[PDB]
């Protein structure tokens, strides 16, 4: 029942947390992935707030709000897992922006058992995620923004 | 006298028509100011209408006197009076509706302004809450930690009041019955959510800073202990057992703290623990 509104503390003992407002929204920081106690923030921002919203091609569309994970710039020692819920011919693509001005594409499977570093957490099958409509972003660092789009 | 009634009735009718089509207005205020002006003007106009009621009642009284006296045109006269009464009632409604509209637009402008100032204030408090600044030494972190505590408190106190006030206000509008109550409610929800987020952001920032304080407090304590071991070494039976207890505590702190860090930082913690232990053994 320990969920977060917008942030939570985590140290090298690792930790996993779900949005209390949004259960599907999940952050997993596996043991040994950050050097010290770190304050993780995860905020869902409306597109209308950016000065450079993700450029949109003809049949392209956003499938989630902008996702800001903090602190911006944070480097982890290995990768971290963030699961983002998204909304329902075309294809899911995660985009990220290091500083808010340029957007690029971001992109595991067998890595799962490894990157958890021994954590007793029951990650879903990629197929179960598709049914519930959640994206799994694996990253070793936080850019200013991540977003989910469909092309 | 009946002849006189007709003129009076025509006069009242014309006055009602004039107030309804030409004096009262449909204009829609663009802003709070505009609304206040329009409301102030409307209320005087409405006092005028209510005040005219005396004229109308008096006329009915005459139409009734002229009817009960058995005037030849008593049926004609009592009808005109019914028509006047009706038209007057129509004007009072139209005036009341207008009043209801202006109050709604006005109040809503106030609330919107007060909500906006508050949401902005919250947005500002959040930036202070997001600072990464961890502080270079123990005295610096002590400073940040103490400064942020004061900030968390001043913000909690002032903010909760302002939040409460906007909430009570929003509720009063809804309880009095407002045309925009569905929209006002979304505002309350949005505002209350931001507040909760701010209080959480404040809280994690505080936890971050407590942890940072602990790390610097440890290293500071290590330095003090080394000096205390050294002081005694250069130098009673009881003092050493006591310094010994202080050492045992430091040993416990080092292990607890270790679980939280990894790599370079965690080692620095272990190095300093052993350094202290080694120094301690030399003394014993």
């Amino acid at each position: 029942a320990t969920g977060f509104l917008v942030s939570f503390m985590v140290d090298a003992r690792g930790g996993s947390m779900r949005g209390s407002r949004h259960n599907g929204l999940r952050v997993v920081i596996p043991p040994r992935t950050c050097a010290a106690p770190t304050r993780i923030t995860c905020r869902l921002v409306k597109p209308q707030k950016l000065s450079t919203p993700p450029p949109l091609a003809e049949e392209e569309g956003l499938a989630s709000r902008i996702i800001a994970l903090g602190p911006t710039g944070a480097q982890f020692l290995s990768p971290v897992i963030v699961e983002i819920p998204h909304f329902a011919d075309r294809e899911l693509v995660v985009l990220r922006s290091e500083n808010g001005s340029v957007w690029k594409e971001h992109r595991g499977e067998s890595y799962l058992d490894q990157i958890l570093n021994g954590m007793d957490e029951e990650l879903g099958s990629l197929e179960e995620l598709e049914k519930k409509r959640v994206c799994r972003i694996i990253t070793t660092d936080f850019p200013l923004y991540f977003v989910i789009m469909s092309r | 006298e009946a002849q006189q009634y007709y003129l009076d009735a025509d006069e009242a009718e014309a006055w009602i028509g004039e107030q309804e089509l030409y004096v009262i207005s449909d204009e829609i205020p663009k802003d709070e100011e505009g609304a206040i002006v329009m409301l102030k003007r409307h209320l005087r106009q409405q006092r005028a209408v209510e005040d005219y009621g005396r004229n109308i009642k008096q006329l009915a009284s005459r139409a009734q006197g002229l009817l009960s006296a058995g005037h030849p045109e008593g049926e004609q006269i009592i009808r005109l009076q019914g028509q006047v009464d009706k038209h007057y009632a129509g004007l009072k409604d139209v005036a009341e509706e207008r009043k209801r509209k202006l109050e709604n637009m006005y109040h809503l402008f106030q609330l919107k302004r007060e909500t906006d100032d508050l949401e902005q204030w919250i947005s500002e408090k959040e930036l202070v809450a997001s600072s990464p600044e961890m502080g270079q030494d123990f005295d610096h972190v002590t400073l940040l930690r103490d400064k942020f505590r004061d900030f968390a408190r001043e913000t909690g106190a002032i903010g909760q009041e302002r939040v409460d006030n906007v909430n009570a206000f929003i509720e009063r509008l809804i309880d009095a019955g407002h045309s925009e109550a569905a929209t006002i409610a979304e505002w309350k929800d949005g505002l209350n959510e931001m507040w909760a987020d701010l209080l959480e952001l404040i809280d994690t920032r505080m936890q971050l800073l407590a942890a940072s304080y602990d790390l610097h407090r440890y290293f500071y304590t290590g330095a003090e202990i080394l000096g205390l071991i050294d002081e005694k070494h250069r130098e009673f039976e009881r003092d050493v057992h006591l310094l010994g207890v202080q050492v045992q505590q430091f040993q416990d702190v080092a292990t607890r703290l270790q679980t939280a860090y990894a790599g370079e930082k965690a080692e620095a913690i272990q190095n300093k623990e052993q350094e202290v232990s080694a120094a301690w053994q030399a003394l014993l």
